[PDB]
């Protein structure tokens, strides 16, 4: 549910 | 080492060579012309001492320069002339900026009353100049 | 010692016109108009001194907006034509600037849409433009260089085995990070792949380089500081750890290196020694974008908020609420902030009002522009135009000059 440009956790 | 500067009155000032070199004119007369003492027929003793003080202090406009230019307009004009004659870019720039600050933010009538200026405009001339502003 | 003296009359009378002109050149427009109306001699000094041409030249030399107006409108060719020409040109420039500000405030703009026509996996993650070209990194692992004027695709660079997530080019080379965990350095003119850096274990998410050194940050929770003696001689100087999640964006200057990551923290490191300085906390969720310059740090987060901090004391100067989705990209200049959200919207905020703690929050967002059908991944703007690229495989040029 996120693009490959950012990430979480 | 110290160098002797000679004012137009004849009074002589002993100033460190590093401080005297702050004037491009005096530096040229010392290095290229090899002159000792350095005659300054266009700067009297008072303006010369004032300029020597300013150069010693300076070995934007700071507060010291603001308290230093708390003189009459004639003295400021003489300081402008001396800074132009001795080629002291800092002193010339700060004095011109002080004059500009005396000019900025004022109406024509206020500028006239500040510098004692008469309005030599024809009513037609003044109307035409105002219409282009 | 005379009590009063007319400098602007006495100096020209003594062959020193240049000093009186240098005095008058410090005036502003209103003060110069007032000086024109003092007496006939002051008007003569202003006219023969070309004080209006000199004022316009100083405005160009000191203001980027006046630079752009001189370069675009065309009157910059006369700089460096009588004095009345410049006297009449100045108010036209003022009115033009007023109209441009009104266009920015009211959303009045023209739009150019570039369909990248990506063959498979659509999307444009990153971009950077100038007066001549627009370099963009796409999800199809290619780097598309388009013409700024004709909008046609001038070049296509292949080499990455993943989505080109971040890029930056100068007058010499282009440097790109991708999902392939590599950092590729290409020629900005011919497009040849000059160098490849294999270091990060996961996707390089952001990079920045200026004055000979580069910083990269990756999904491997790490930052890497490289010394670049040449486009082909790039040496790794240091490796910065400390973040507990993926580092999404990194920016730096002479003083500090600023990083933001999904661990909801901004980290400020020393540039010279690569030493950790401080941690800015505040965002309720992770931070997806950031720009740092002077003392101001602006960051957009997943909590749908924008935060403005001071780099030295670490305090949060302002919180901006308004985006209904994740703030994916954010940029600012000397006047306004432009941000893009996951919902395709772009928001223009007043930076001076935001930095003023007396302005109400409701007045902070100036405009909301909606022309993207997908996630706004990257944007860059200036005094006149915005250039953005989104997940919808399009690149939009919002021009507010008219």
């Amino acid at each position: 549910y996120l693009d490959s440009g950012i990430h979480s956790g | 080492p110290s160098i002797k500067l000679q004012s137009s009155d004849g009074e002589i000032f002993e100033v460190d060579v590093e401080i005297a070199k702050q004037s491009v004119t005096i530096k040229t007369m010392l290095e290229d012309l090899g002159m000792d003492p350095v005659p300054l027929p266009n700067v009297n003793a008072a303006i010369l001492k004032k300029v020597i003080q300013w150069c010693t202090h300076h070995k934007d406009i700071p507060v010291w320069d603001q308290e230093f230019l708390k003189v009459d307009q004639g003295t400021l004009f003489e300081l402008i002339l001396a800074a132009n004659y001795l080629d002291i870019k800092g002193l010339l720039d700060v004095t011109c900026k002080t004059v500009a600050n005396m000019i900025k933010g004022k109406t024509p009538e206020e500028i006239r009353k500040t510098f004692n200026i008469k309005n030599d405009f024809t009513e037609e001339e003044e109307a035409q100049v105002r219409k282009e502003n | 010692s005379m009590l009063q003296r007319d400098f602007i009359t006495a100096l020209p009378a003594r062959g020193l016109d240049h000093i009186a002109e240098n005095i008058l050149s410090y005036l502003d427009a209103k003060s110069l108009c007032a000086a024109e109306l003092v007496c006939k001699e002051w008007y003569r000094v202003t006219s023969d001194g070309m004080l209006w041409k000199k004022l316009i030249e100083r405005m160009v030399r000191t203001d980027s907006l006046w630079r752009g107006l001189a370069e675009r409108r065309g009157w910059g060719q006369y700089l460096f034509p009588p004095n009345s020409f410049y006297r009449a040109l100045y108010p036209k420039i003022i009115q033009d600037i007023e109209t441009i500000e009104s266009n920015w405030r009211c959303g009045r703009h023209s739009l150019q849409r570039i369909h990248c026509r990506s063959e498979t996996s659509k999307g444009v993650y990153c971009l950077q433009y100038d007066d001549q070209k627009i370099v963009s990194g796409l999800r199809d692992n290619t780097i598309k260089i388009w013409d700024k004027n004709t909008l046609e695709c001038k070049r296509i660079l292949t080499g990455h085995t993943g989505s080109v997530l971040c890029l930056q080019y100068d007058e010499r080379v282009i440097i790109t990070g991708s999902s392939d965990s590599t950092v590729r350095v290409w020629d900005v003119n011919t497009g040849e792949m000059l160098n490849t850096l294999i270091h990060h274990c996961e996707a390089v998410l952001h990079l920045r380089f200026n004055n000979g050194m580069m910083v990269t940050c990756s999904k491997d929770r790490s930052i890497a500081v490289w010394d670049m003696a040449s486009p082909t001689d790039i040496t790794l100087r240091r490796v910065l750890v400390g973040h507990r999640a993926a580092v999404n964006v990194v920016d730096f200057d002479d003083k500090y290196i600023v990083s933001a990551s999904g661990d909801r923290t901004i980290k400020v490191w020393n540039t010279s020694t690569c030493e950790f300085v401080r941690t800015l906390n505040g965002h309720k969720r992770g931070i997806a974008c950031l720009q740092y310059r002077d003392r101001l740090v602006v960051s957009g987060s997943s909590d749908n908020t924008i935060r403005l901090w001071d780099i030295e004391c670490g305090a949060c100067l302002r919180v901006l609420e308004g985006h209904e989705e994740l703030v994916r990209c954010i940029r600012f200049d000397n006047k306004r902030i432009v941000s893009g959200a996951y919902d395709g919207k772009i928001k223009v905020w007043d930076l001076v009002a935001a930095l003023d703690p007396r302005a109400p929050a409701g007045t902070l967002c100036l405009r909301t522009l909606v022309e993207h059908s997908g996630r706004v991944f990257r944007l860059q703007f200036d005094e006149f135009q915005i250039v953005s690229s989104s997940h919808d495989d399009t690149i939009l040029i919002w021009d507010f000059l008219n």
